[PDB]
RNA sequence: AGAACCUUACCUGGUCUUGACAUCCACGGAAGUUUUCAGAGAUGAGAAUGUGCCUUCGGGAACCGUGAGACAGGUGCUGCAUGGCUGUCGUCAGCUCGUGUUGUGAAAUGUUGGGUUAAGUCCCGCAACGAGCGCAACCCUUAUCCUUUGUUGCCAGCGGUCCGGCCGGGAACUCAAAGGAGACUGCCAGUGAUAAACUGGAGGAAGGUGGGGAUGACGUCAAGUCAUCAUGGCCCUUACGACCAGGGCUACACACGUGCUACAAUGGCGCAUACAAAGAGAAGCGACCUCGCGAGAGCAAGCGGACCUCAUAAAGUGCGUCGUAGUCCGGAUUGGAGUCUGCAACUCGACUCCAUGAAGUCGGAAUCGCUAGUAAUCGUGGAUCAGAAUGCCACGGUGAAUACGU
């Protein structure tokens, strides 16, 4: 059953599980404290900005679990996942986010090594001369 | 060639400073792919600059890229005898960019400890308007005014609307010449 | 594309299995460490002279079936231009590309 | 000028492939030669009319033949006993104990390969090649293909040196990864050398073969069945 | 944490054989049980080849080839001696192979 | 950068022959064309003739050649000088 | 696609010509194995196991020697002699199939105008008409989201409880692999010849055939492979063959294609710190163990692949340290030792390391890819693979400027 609100914060195909309830101004990040995950790195100001902008820095309290990225990126799949939870206690601050552009899923998906190709769309170099 | 406009990826506003001009200006840092490291020596660069001058945290970085910021471009455009190089205006996202690689293009020419007190002393000097990034500027403003005594076909056009009902033209143009 | 080099190289692998496979500890005993004045002798180079005239290596796990030099590939029992043969003729199960 | 063929990699989407089985991916090359020799030698032995396709399938301790036929009657030949012939030599190449099954009424003039055996028989005894292929084409078309292209090559004409012809009629796309695209390519010779004749029928887009299914699908069995794995 | 005591596998390079097969074990699987299973979609494998594409002269197109083995899995949430004996007689078996060992 | 394993690697192929040169310090130049073994005390005071590629080259074996191969002393390659074309000093 | 010998074409030297391997026949031998010794090894002598298969019980076959012919064998010549196959122009935007029309006709027209598009995409339209290849689509794969599974997957809550999904148990949840839901100038607005279509608006992850891959026309080019393989013309068949050994294409005269990694500070050095997806492993890989100086060694649980291992994933992040001094960057060469894979590391193989210690501070002509999961840059794994990666193939991490104009 919940008794959580749930957000899935997917980006760059890393997803931020994020379950939030009310508290004070807090995060763990897989039951670990902020200066260790994220410790003095820009990845710790991509995180506090989503309560910043919705001014509860003080009296939301998160729990997040966080797969398939790499540091700095894990912060951005956590920028989505706290307004993607923040939908069940206001529906239309999701709304006119997603009318901005400001909140949606990451723009880019996955491409492939193509065919004989040194890279995914970079062709064998040559001179030929 | 393009038939139809077609748009621009960037990302969204800046984690710090919520700002467009510092998501472009981090990206433009970039090093390796790697948006991660230059978000950082940005920031540490203007809090250089916040000890330089005590006004604000973007002090020199905003006033830099008023200063060295361009407006026009040369394109060439040359068909038969002789008819020279011909000036375009730039689009804002191009002034805008131009502006930012010119500051860090010149900020490398520096040794120092760390990428942030460089970028930070190439602002502080082009926010006085005495950067390396002036000349850049200057260069390509004396250049655009000069090159428009002669441009594309001048002479038989001048005859070639006037004769086709269309408009007044002096610049190459899908369908017909000018 | 000669027989006589696929006929020494069809010949090398069974007996490359037979030989050196039971001989597997004597390259153990007579170059790695794990003699330390302990044999290392000519009394198991009597027997290692049975795995060299066929032995892994002198078999380079290719042309034991087919006539084309190099680009081999032991999993098939092919090579470049027979995998493909194949392929267009549908004769390999699962055989399709990577769409991602 | 070109001549590539695209569509080897399709024939496992909406049509059958000639060969379905299992081997770890360590006893590939062991399972490979096996069914080479089991292809090579059993369309010899019903050569006494005519096969559309041949499918050679590995179950637990055997090896299973499935044929695609005009009809089970004289294809086969009349007696069991000379299908009991053909599961002699079909288990002593595989190593395993064999079965033998008979399927299908597709006619084998829908099919590639007696397309391209009927436009060489003309050129090999020099009869014609300008108007041989384009029956070809109306005699597929009329049994169940919306196209079929066609390419004869060869000595043609007696010429001292090489010619090409080629003929496309209705629709033969390779803008695709599906379609059944079945295809051969005759080799024979004759009088003055080696020809050959290269044969791409388009029998249906989801049409042709005995396949429609294109993957291994997940929610299979269960569109909307949920399960709670607890308090149930 | 849910688990099962004894392990069913099949294994295919074939996907359209394997489905079907599968799809048999799961109805087994209801009949001998209490709860309604389905496919696990456990991570399906692909082998990577490159190859030529003319026989000799020019390189710049070549060719690049998959081949799928394709991997499903047939459990209860925890299984029982009644599955593995209806199971076994039940399942399919001519491109796949059905190993019912742990390892 | 880089030098061999440990043991002896006489082998069975190098041994019958010096063997029969060893009880008389030697006999005779030893028809060798079996060049990649090592060399070793039962090979010194020996004179071992060692196939190239082309024909047998003949090595007197001393106690110096002992860390040494056998078809090392003997060519493989060619030669020109350091910026001419000159006939090769290697077989 | 992994060139010590093998491979491998080439070469020399041993050794033989129905021939080193098949079928067919004649004769002697069971084939196979193990083993001492001479010889480089092939080979030869001698030893030891076995006398099997079938049988006018002679003898033959399997396989080996040897011979007779068919015939095997040939990177043998020939690709203005071919079959099979494929590069180029190009994502050109055309090319062609059925057929009428205008000229005497070769041929045109269609296939060209306007709007729209990368596009012959599609609206309008003339004797050019209709339609297919190219390309649009279904396709596979992905993306929110709908959907099913429920392990080798997960845990908002609850329990055993060291508070670890190990396990009672649960399905809110990532989560994996798949059908795919969705998007059509259809909606609403502007433009545009009604219109196709472009652009704006909105809900939605997203408005512009969703992202990505597949994806390449008829066909000239005397294109190139007879060396996958087919094959005549046509030559040797004691050989333009073959068993066996060793060498070789990575020599060195110089230059040159390409890629890696580096020339630093965004970083290296040390120490510590964070989360992957993908996939392969029974003469293979593999925890722990004892052994060792790193490297590695044997012993061995384990391993079919979200079960164990490669794996500490790295880049990236933290601190202290370091600038123009070729250093605290980079660490090459080579001596030399320790180690490895292998009868065999020397020219031509992998790895550790000690001593000494260079080039390189962004490079002339030249020279290529890119519209976005791209470019760039990092690590990972596999195909190849005895032993060679920096290469190639695929995977995932972080992830950029701009696209006015022809």
């Amino acid at each position: 059953a919940e008794n959580q609100y749930y957000g899935t914060g997917r980006r760059k195909s890393s997803a931020a599980r994020v379950f939030i309830k009310p508290g004070n101004g807090k995060i763990v990040i897989n039951q670990r404290s902020l200066e260790q995950y994220f410790g003095r790195e820009t990845a710790r100001m991509v995180v506090r900005q989503p309560l910043e902008l919705v001014d509860m820095v003080e009296k939301l309290d998160l729990y997040i679990t966080v797969k398939g990225g790499g540091i700095s990126g894990q912060a951005g799949a956590i920028r989505h996942g706290i307004t993607r939870a923040l939908m069940e206690y206001d529906e239309s601050l999701r709304s006119e986010l997603r009318k901005a552009g400001f909140v949606t899923r990451d723009a880019r998906q996955v491409e492939r090594k193509k065919v004989g190709l040194r890279k995914a769309r970079r062709r064998p170099q040559f001179s030929k001369r | 060639p393009r038939r139809r406009v077609i748009g621009q990826r960037k990302i969204l506003p800046d984690p710090k400073f919520g700002s467009e001009l510092l998501a472009k200006f981090v990206n433009i840092l970039m090093v390796d792919g790697k948006k991660s490291t230059a978000e950082s020596i940005v920031y540490s660069a203007l809090e250089t600059l916040a000890q330089r001058s005590g006004k604000s945290e973007l002090e020199a970085f905003e006033v830099a890229l008023e200063n060295v910021r361009p407006t026009v471009e040369v394109k060439s455009r040359r068909v038969g005898g002789s008819t020279y190089q011909v000036p375009v205006e730039v689009r804002p996202v191009r002034r805008n960019a131009l502006a930012m690689r010119w500051i860090v293009e010149a900020a490398r020419k520096r040794g120092d400890k760390s990428m942030a007190l460089r970028l930070a002393n190439e602002l502080s000097d082009a926010a006085e308007n005495k950067g390396t990034a002036v000349k850049k500027r200057e260069d390509v403003h004396r250049m655009a005014e000069a090159n428009k005594a002669f441009a594309h076909y001048r002479w038989l056009s001048l005859r070639s609307f006037s004769h086709q009902a269309g408009a007044s033209s002096k610049q190459p143009a899908l369908g017909y010449l000018n | 594309a000669k027989q006589s080099m696929k006929a020494r190289e069809v010949k090398r692998v069974a007996l490359a299995d037979k030989y050196f496979a039971k001989r597997a500890e004597l390259k153990a005993i007579i170059s790695d460490v794990n003699a330390s004045d302990e044999d290392r002798w000519n009394a198991v180079l009597k027997l290692q002279t049975l795995p060299r005239d066929s032995s892994p290596s002198r078999q380079r796990n290719r042309c034991r079936q087919t006539g084309r030099p190099h680009g081999f590939l032991r999993k098939f029992g092919l090579s470049r231009i027979k995998v493909r043969e194949a392929a267009m003729r549908g004769e390999i199960p699962g055989l399709k590309k990577a769409s991602w | 000028g070109q001549k590539v063929h695209p569509n080897g990699i399709r024939l496992g989407i909406v049509k059958p492939w000639n060969s379905t089985w299992f081997a770890n991916t360590k006893e590939f090359a062991d399972n490979l030669d096996s069914d080479f020799k089991v292809r090579q030698y059993l369309t010899k032995e019903l050569a006494k009319a005519s096969v559309s396709r041949i499918v050679i399938e590995r179950p637990a301790k055997s090896i299973r033949v499935t044929i695609h036929t005009a009809r089970p009657g004289i294809v086969i030949g009349k007696k069991g006993e000379d299908v009991e012939k053909l599961r002699k030599v079909v288990a002593d190449i595989a190593g395993v104990p064999a079965q033998i099954n008979i399927a299908e009424v597709r006619k084998p003039e829908l099919d590639a390969k007696l397309v391209a055996d009927s436009i060489t028989s003309q050129l090999e005894r020099r009869v014609m090649f300008r108007r041989a292929m384009k029956r070809a084409v109306q005699n597929a078309m009329r049994l169940g293909a919306k196209g079929i292209k066609v390419e004869v090559s060869g000595r043609l004409g007696g010429a001292e040196i090489a010619r090409t012809e080629w003929y496309r009629e209705g629709r033969v796309p390779l803008h695709t990864l599906r379609a059944d695209i079945d295809y051969n390519t005759s080799e024979a010779h004759t009088t003055y050398g080696v020809i050959g004749v290269k044969v791409w029928i388009f029998k249906g887009e989801i049409l042709g073969g005995m396949a429609a299914v294109e993957q291994p699908e997940k929610p299979a069995a269960q569109p909307k069945k949920q399960q709670r794995k607890g308090r149930k | 944490m849910q688990n099962q005591r004894i392990r069913i596998r099949l294994k295919a390079f074939d996907h359209r054989l394997i489905d079907q097969a599968t799809a048999e074990i799961v109805e087994t699987a209801k009949r001998t049980g209490a709860q309604v299973r389905g496919p696990i979609p456990l991570p399906t494998r692909k082998e990577r080849f490159t190859v030529l594409i003319s026989p000799h002269v020019n390189k710049d197109a070549r060719d690049q080839y998959e081949i799928r083995t394709h991997l499903r899995l047939v459990d209860i949430v925890e299984p029982t001696e009644k599955t593995v004996d209806a199971l076994m007689r039940l399942d399919l078996a001519a491109g796949v192979d059905v190993q019912i060992s742990l390892g | 950068p880089r030098s061999l394993k440990k043991g002896p690697f006489i082998d069975l192929h190098l041994l019958k022959k010096v063997e029969k040169a060893v009880e008389s310090g030697d006999k005779k130049p030893l028809r060798t064309w079996s060049r990649r073994s090592t060399i070793f005390p039962n090979m010194i005071g020996l004179t071992i003739a060692v196939h190239n590629g082309r024909q047998h080259v003949p090595v007197f074996v001393t106690d110096e050649m002992v860390g040494h191969k056998l078809g090392e002393f003997a060519p493989t390659r060619t030669y020109r000088g350091h910026a001419a074309d000159k006939k090769a000093k290697k077989k």
